[PDB]
RNA sequence: AGCUCUUGCAUUGCUGAAUUUUUUUUUUUUUUUUUUUUUUAAAAAAAAAAAAAAUUUUUUUUUUUCAAGUCAUCAUGGGGCUUAUAGAGUGGGCUACAGGCGUAUUACAUUGGACACCCACAAGUUGCCAAAACUGUCCGAAUAUACGGAUUGGAGUAAAAAAAAA
């Protein structure tokens, strides 16, 4: 019972886009029966490849050195962006995807990572006596990505509990 | 069902682009969209006397409350002369009040238009047609100029 | 032209670290002590590297020794921007619109 | 007389418990220690002396 | 700024604490304290009392001589150490 | 001002009926 | 009054606006990003070929 | 050997990045017309080195028809200083083959630049490449 | 070796100006017919016809001249400097104030001021937030008005919410 997203930042269209191919893919290796012998395959109506607008922002230039305050030219900054959906039910293929964003390098995009799963918890045993149902799937880890030699491809990886 | 490409870019110092189209649904309601400036709009017309006339939830007379403003809201109503019968279902999305109101005014046209074919325009042949509201139907796509890059110099 | 003199100043910001300033200015901050707030403010900014508060850094640009328009949009100054702009030897910040 | 529905402050550090509606789910965030596991201590502490209401 | 701490004259306190070797204010009210005081900043503050004391302020070209009298204790010293822009 | 010490309106122009969100 | 129990539960107080020195310690540090501003090469790179000198030799001549 | 210096270049990197190991990559030039501010740099190196201006521009055109009609459309090197021998006003000189349309965005196109210092002093150097569409 | 020392009439670079308007008329794809190069084949060439059309929120982009400006952006030719034109340290000054000039803002009100309103709808949910106004209420005496908000003194202060017992 694990969840996988996966957020992709770029400057030029053609890279995030191969990207995005790329992994997308990984996914569907990553899931492949590729053989019918042994029959739990995740293709639930969560999947989707959404894409997504960017952060219109201009920031303008002066263009002569002195004096020369006519002389403004604008300049800008392009981020683009997709997310990649999917899900997944056992941990050895997840680490098969993990491993193989390690090994596929990427040229100048970044690499945001989103791994909301399930993982168990103890409890003191008095908490447990004295709860004798909701969603409260509250963990949210959170991880630094800069200043220390890291050009992004960070994993960030939130996380659900389950104590019935 | 055969509809087909019905927009315009008529403006001046910027283009436009509503590709949303009007249709009938299978409920017998139909649905349009309009947008007359960047903020947007979209309705949703029932034939009935029920609420009447609804944009944002609320009953109109207090959302729009510049009565002018108000009849820039219903002159396609008006224009159309077929005022009442229909449950007026419409949401809209931005900018400033009276854009809102010839802005829901386009779209409440197109949702007419797909109604009754001939008050208004469409693209049902070859996007071209004549009646009393088939002027508002196409847009009035010119928004506001940018401001200049450059200086007030004087 | 003296990027590095800044650098030096910067460096006794952290050579004499900000927290021993800093925690010093927290029990001024504080209103718990009745008084010698004034005592501990009277010195401990002056003992402490006057030169070391966080005013005193002017930000400069780092290609240059530029003093004076700098930009932390990408660590560079306006005329260089330009320049760098044109080549395209930067992150992909194109002529606008 | 006019302040923003999102605070969106700073200056601070807490655990941030949060409600989303749209899925009918609570949500605790981390901020204290450097390491993750060492915050996922920390709240799995914090999840432990919150059942303790 | 009197919340958090409102008193800044530490250099000036060191050359005070110098000049209070018999009494800081005539403690032996005040008889003008002959010995001169010469502060090296303007951005000190006045204490109550510090009656009766020379001042030699600096101006960035020289040091300037005022006696304090009553009037002037609320005050902060770079107030009297002025350019002279006169005409 | 337009009214700038003292208005519902000249205190928008004053940045201060924004009331400044607490950052630094 | 239910937030008293969600606060204490929590151990959280009104962090802006109140003078009592916690601000300074909740802060983050501006240390890290002061000294980080900066990238200034030695003028002599110890692995090979340093420009900065490269320049004096060639406008030597 | 060769695989002592591989391992050389790719540590000098390593120990000038900080963190990450990064590989070499040479591809090299196959003329002085593919790109543009490598032949920028050859014309100031050259103008460093004494070269007068017409055999540089005999080079040039005798490599631009040498390449006719495969790799480059149009080519315009100017250069601005004080070129000749007893120049003391500010001049430029220049020469162009073929038409460019630099007004062209559908141009695949390239700018160059590049400096020379003389005895006299500073100078200034930029080209100007357009291409066929074999690109 | 270092200059914030000079020289923009020694310069590179970059820009100013108006030369304010021109940046669509041009190709490409397909068809038919035919011919140029090479020991089973592609381009090429030529006659004609039809369609596709020309980048971005719409401005940037293409443009001729002034020894136009900048050595204090860096650079750099020449000249100058090196008990000082080099560096620090502390405090000024870079913001001074008969006059005069340029650029803006704010008004001189009633189409308005004030106060409330719902705290009206935005640009702006991507990896929620306004004002003018609309609606209500107070004001119209050359009052310099309850318009206007420059100068000057003075001071840095209120609470609201609700719980348990007698």
């Amino acid at each position: 019972a694990y969840s996988v997203e996966i957020a992709v930042q770029g400057f030029e269209k053609r890279y995030v886009d191969m990207a995005c191919n790329t992994l997308g893919d990984i996914i569907i290796l990553a899931f492949a029966p590729k053989s019918y012998a042994a029959l739990n395959l995740a293709f639930g109506p969560e999947r989707r490849d959404v894409r997504l607008p960017w952060r219109r922002t201009r920031i303008t230039l002066i263009r002569g050195p002195h004096i020369d305050k006519t002389g403004m030219e604008q300049f800008e900054r392009r981020e683009y962006k997709s997310v990649l959906t999917a899900a997944t039910n056992c941990p050895q293929e997840l680490a098969r995807l993990l491993e193989a964003v390690k090994l596929y390098q990427f040229t100048g995009v970044q690499i945001k990572m989103q791994l909301a799963s399930a993982q168990r918890v103890d409890l003191p045993a008095d908490v447990s006596a004295l709860l004798r149902x909701x969603x409260x799937x509250x963990x949210x880890x959170x991880x630094x990505x800069x200043x220390x030699x890291x050009x992004x491809x960070x994993x960030x990886x939130x996380x659900x509990x389950x104590x019935x | 069902s055969g509809e087909a490409g019905s927009g315009l870019a008529f403006p001046a110092t910027s283009t436009s682009p509503e590709p949303a189209g009007p249709h009938i649904d299978l409920t017998g309601v139909t649905h349009a969209r309009g947008k007359r400036k960047a903020s947007a709009a979209s309705v949703q017309l029932v034939p009935a006397g029920g609420a009447g006339i609804t944009v944002n939830g609320v009953p109109l007379s207090s959302y729009f409350r510049d009565p002018a403003c108000r009849e820039k809201v219903l002159a396609p109503l008006a224009l159309a002369g077929a005022e009442t019968a229909y449950d007026v279902a419409a949401r809209v999305k931005g900018g400033g009040m009276m854009g809102q109101a010839q802005a829901i005014a386009t779209a409440l046209a197109r949702a007419l238009c797909v109604q009754q074919p001939s008050l208004g325009a469409t693209a049902g042949d070859g996007g071209n047609g004549e009646g009393p509201l088939a002027a508002m139907t196409r847009w009035d796509g010119r928004v506001v100029e940018r401001q200049k890059p450059g200086q007030a110099g004087s | 032209r003296g990027n590095v003199k800044d650098h030096m100043r910067r460096m006794l910001v952290e050579q004499h670290e900000v927290d021993r300033s800093v925690f010093k200015a927290v029990t001024t901050d504080k209103s718990v002590p009745l008084e010698h707030r004034l005592q501990v403010q009277r010195l401990f900014e002056t003992e402490v590297p006057r030169d070391s508060a966080a005013n005193r850094v002017v930000n400069r640009c780092v290609l240059t020794g530029r003093a004076r328009g700098v930009h932390r949009f990408a660590r560079l100054s306006r005329i260089m921007i330009r320049q760098l702009a044109h080549s395209g030897f930067l992150p992909g910040v194109s002529k606008a619109s | 007389a006019a302040r923003a529905a999102a605070n969106a402050a700073a200056y601070p550090v807490d655990v941030e418990h949060s409600f989303c509606r749209r899925t009918r789910t609570a949500a605790l965030s981390t901020a204290r220690y450097g390491s993750r596991e060492a915050n996922r201590k920390l709240l799995l502490e914090h999840y432990n002396e919150l059942l303790r209401a | 700024s009197t919340w958090k701490g409102p008193y800044v004259a530490v250099s000036l306190l060191q050359e005070v604490v110098a000049l209070a070797r018999k009494h800081p204010n005539w403690w032996n009210i005040g008889q003008k304290a002959p010995e001169v005081i010469n502060t090296y900043s303007r951005a000190s503050v006045i204490l109550p009392d510090f009656i009766a004391c020379r001042f030699g302020v600096h101006n960035g070209k020289s040091f300037v001589g005022m006696e304090v009298q009553e009037a002037m204790v609320g005050h902060r010293l770079g107030e009297f150490a002025p350019t002279k822009a006169t005409v | 001002g337009k009214g700038d010490n003292r208005t519902r309106r000249g205190k928008i122009f004053r940045g201060t009926y924004r009331e400044q969100l607490p950052s630094h | 009054v239910m937030h008293r129990l969600r606060n204490t539960l929590f151990g959280r107080a009104v962090r802006p606006r109140e003078t009592t020195g916690r601000r300074a310690l909740a802060r983050p540090l501006q240390g890290k990003a002061l000294t980080d501003w900066y990238w200034m090469p030695p003028n002599e790179s110890p692995g090979f070929h340093s420009e900065e000198d490269e320049y004096e030799l060639r406008r030597a001549l | 050997r060769r695989r002592e210096v591989a391992a050389l270049v790719d540590a000098a990197l390593t120990g000038a990045a900080g963190g990450q190991q990064v590989h070499f990559q040479p591809f090299v030039f196959n003329d002085i017309f593919q790109s543009a501010p490598a032949a920028a740099t050859y014309v100031a190196e050259a103008l460093e080195s004494g070269s007068a201006w017409g055999r540089i521009e005999r080079f040039f055109l005798a490599a631009a028809e040498a390449d006719a009609g495969k790799l480059v459309a149009a080519v315009r090197v100017e250069v601005a200083g004080r070129i000749g021998r007893k120049a003391d006003m500010a001049a430029t000189k220049s020469w162009a083959w073929g038409d460019l349309r630099l007004a062209s965005l559908t141009s695949k196109l390239d700018y160059g630049t590049a400096a020379a210092n003389t005895r006299m002093g500073v100078l200034g150097i930029k080209v100007w490449i357009r291409y066929q569409p074999a690109a």
